[PDB]
Parts: structure tokens; C-alpha cells; sequence
């Protein structure tokens, strides 16, 4: 929850480390997708 | 024989092509991700910097 008040505050990225927390948990998320692109790329290299 | 084998060499290679292509696009978009990562992280810690 205090996560998605970090994405929805407009002052997060001036004042607080709401910033800091947040591009955290959006380094998370893109963890995410990165895992979500390997799982998407072993396809290619079971085909090769 | 020979000419059978080459076409199928050539279907291979096809595919070998779609497959690159493929892998090549599939990076770039794991690039784009792990861009947008390093953005956040540089970007963060600027109340610890």
C-alpha cells in the first residue's frame, strides 16, 4: 500500500525518499519483466 | 540428391533467419526493460546519494 502511494504521489520524487522507494520497486518490476524476457527467450534458443 | 539436399539446406537457413530475428527483437525489448531499471535505480537513492 505504501507502494502505491509512492506511484501515486505527485511530490514523490522532490521532497521525501518516496523516490528512492519507489524507482526501488520499479527496479522490481522491470526484474520482472526481465525474468518474463528470459522466460521468453529460451524458446529461441531451444529452436536454435 | 544433391539438389535435395541443398534445398533443404536453404529451408533451414530460412528458418535460422526467422529465428535471429526473432532473438534480435526479443533483446532489444529486454534492453529497453533493463534501460528503464538502471533509470530507476540512478534515479533512486538520491535521499541515501
Amino acid at each position: 500500500p505504501i507502494r502505491n502511494y509512492l506511484y501515486w504521489e505527485p511530490h514523490c520524487y522532490d521532497i521525501p525518499m518516496c523516490w528512492s522507494m519507489r524507482s526501488i520497486f520499479e527496479s522490481i518490476d522491470g526484474i520482472n519483466t526481465m525474468s518474463d524476457d528470459f522466460q521468453e527467450l529460451v524458446p529461441e534458443m531451444r529452436r536454435m | 540428391t544433391s539438389i535435395d539436399s541443398m534445398t533443404e539446406m536453404m529451408n533451414i537457413q530460412t528458418e535460422l533467419a526467422a529465428v535471429s530475428q526473432s532473438m534480435a527483437d526479443k533483446m532489444a525489448q529486454t534492453s529497453d526493460d533493463t534501460a528503464d531499471v538502471r533509470d530507476h535505480l540512478a534515479d533512486f537513492d538520491d535521499f541515501f546519494r
